[PDB]
């Protein structure tokens, strides 16, 4: 998953 | 997994030094490179995030770019303080976390050589008492801090039975370090002499002790 | 100012679990994701974990999974990260930090700042051993270098202090160095007057807190 969408989701 | 760094970089005071940072398109290719000062004691600070972009406070001498899987740190107006570890850091998409480079330590050069002094102290009659010898060879104030320690038996090298530390900075800047060789009393006390052999910048301190 | 503060250095045996603990402040807990790292001796950062405060939602590098739990109590803000069945590859420094996320209004990635000072775990099988003294007996011009030799103990740290404080001038004690033994060993050394050493007395204090152990060794020439 790319860095932005991992933080999206995680956050 | 791994971001790839040179171990060290070096440059005079007002010179422009480059650090870099090589990756994968798994993370530097796809994600933003964010790089990190780190001196002694200290939590690592951040200097650079999203590729170039500085934080408050950080001076504008310290830039940062990306191009493919390869990212650089710059400082220019290099200045003494500067002197630290450097490293950078990248989102993985298949680790799905963050990766590290091993870190650069960058040297404001300048500082001049300076030669160790070497003190080496025999087993105490106490320790030979409780059934052990231990020889301790102590080296301090030396630079750049880099040394190479051998022992000797007789005159022939040992490798058994020798623990070297690392070199640590003192506080005058300069460098110590230690070294220990133990033995049985039954061979300290059947050779003729031992010593121990600091090499530092290809000069050669040499000390020796005898039970004698 | 933002602040992440851990606690303090432990001493593990294989087959144990260590619990570190991160206490946040300066900044709404619950808004921003805390990772884990940790390095140990001579090796580069390793990613373990994160945490989401707000849900507690974590997750985990597949290196660690099944033996990693990152958590965390929002009314004292603070993370925790506990690490099982532990062996000597576990040894390091493990830092939390706190994930300032993207910019909302412009994309812009803010990094991960600030990061916690570090907590040293040792996992280790040495039993605790305060250390045996030994005098290193003075040698010389006009001073004269004498010392202790602080022998096999664990686990670290041990304090040396010469003549109870009073003496300072010359006094260095170098780091210690890690056996195969599994037990440490220093020395400190001390640079005097030649003319003082027959009238003079010269005493290093060694402290060993973890075996409760204190000697105070008389140093004399031979
Ligand atoms: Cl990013």
């Amino acid at each position: 998953t790319g860095h932005r969408m991992a933080w999206d989701m995680m956050m | 997994l791994t971001l790839t760094q040179p171990a060290s970089a070096s440059a005079t005071p007002g010179q422009r030094v480059t650090i870099s940072c090589s990756g994968s398109s798994s993370n530097i290719g796809g994600n933003t490179v964010n790089w990190y000062q780190h001196l002694p004691g200290a939590a690592p600070k951040l200097l650079i995030h999203n590729n170039d972009l500085r934080p408050s406070g950080v001076p504008d001498r310290f830039s940062g770019s990306k191009s493919g899987t390869s990212a650089s740190l710059a400082v220019s107006g290099l200045q003494s303080e500067d002197e630290a570890d450097y490293f950078c850091a990248a989102w993985d998409d298949g680790l799905n976390g963050w990766v590290f480079g091993g870190g650069t330590k960058l040297t404001v050069l300048g500082q001049p050589k300076a030669a160790p002094s070497v003190t080496l102290f025999p087993p105490s009659s106490e320790e030979l008492q409780a059934n052990k010898a231990t020889l301790v060879c102590l080296i301090s104030d030396f630079y750049p801090g880099a040394v190479t320690v051998a022992w000797k038996a007789d005159s022939s090298p040992v490798k058994a039975g020798v623990e070297t530390t690392t070199p640590s900075k003192q506080s005058n800047n300069k460098y110590a370090a230690s070294s220990y060789l133990s033995l049985t009393p039954e061979q300290w006390k059947s050779h003729k002499s031992y010593s121990c052999q600091v090499t530092h910048e290809g000069s050669t301190v040499e000390k020796t002790v005898a039970p004698t | 100012v933002q602040l992440l503060e851990q606690s303090g250095a432990e001493v593990k045996r294989p087959g144990a679990s260590v619990k570190v603990s991160c206490k946040a402040s300066g900044y709404t807990f619950t808004s921003y994701a805390i990772h884990w790292v940790r390095q140990a001796p001579g090796q580069r950062l390793e990613w373990m974990g994160w945490i989401n405060p707000g849900n507690g939602n974590a997750k985990y590098s597949q290196r660690f999974q099944g033996r990693v739990i990152i958590s965390r109590d929002t009314s004292a803000t603070t993370s925790y990260m506990e690490l099982s069945s532990l062996t000597s590859e576990d040894t390091a420094v493990y830092s939390c930090a706190r994930d300032r996320g993207f910019d909302l209004l412009t994309g812009h990635y803010l990094g991960l700042d600030p990061w916690g000072q570090g907590t040293l775990v040792t996992v280790s099988s040495a039993s605790t051993k305060g250390p045996s003294v030994f005098p290193l007996a003075p040698s010389s011009g006009g001073t004269a270098a004498l010392g202790c030799l602080v022998k096999d103990y664990f686990p670290e740290p041990v304090t040396v202090s010469w003549n109870s404080g009073a003496l300072t001038s010359g006094v260095h004690t170098f780091p210690a160095v890690l056996q195969s033994s599994g037990l440490y060993s220093l020395s400190s050394v001390v640079t005097v007057p030649s003319s003082s050493l027959g009238t003079q007395t010269y005493i290093c204090n060694v402290n060993h807190k973890p075996s409760n152990t204190k000697v105070d060794k008389k140093v004399e020439p031979k």
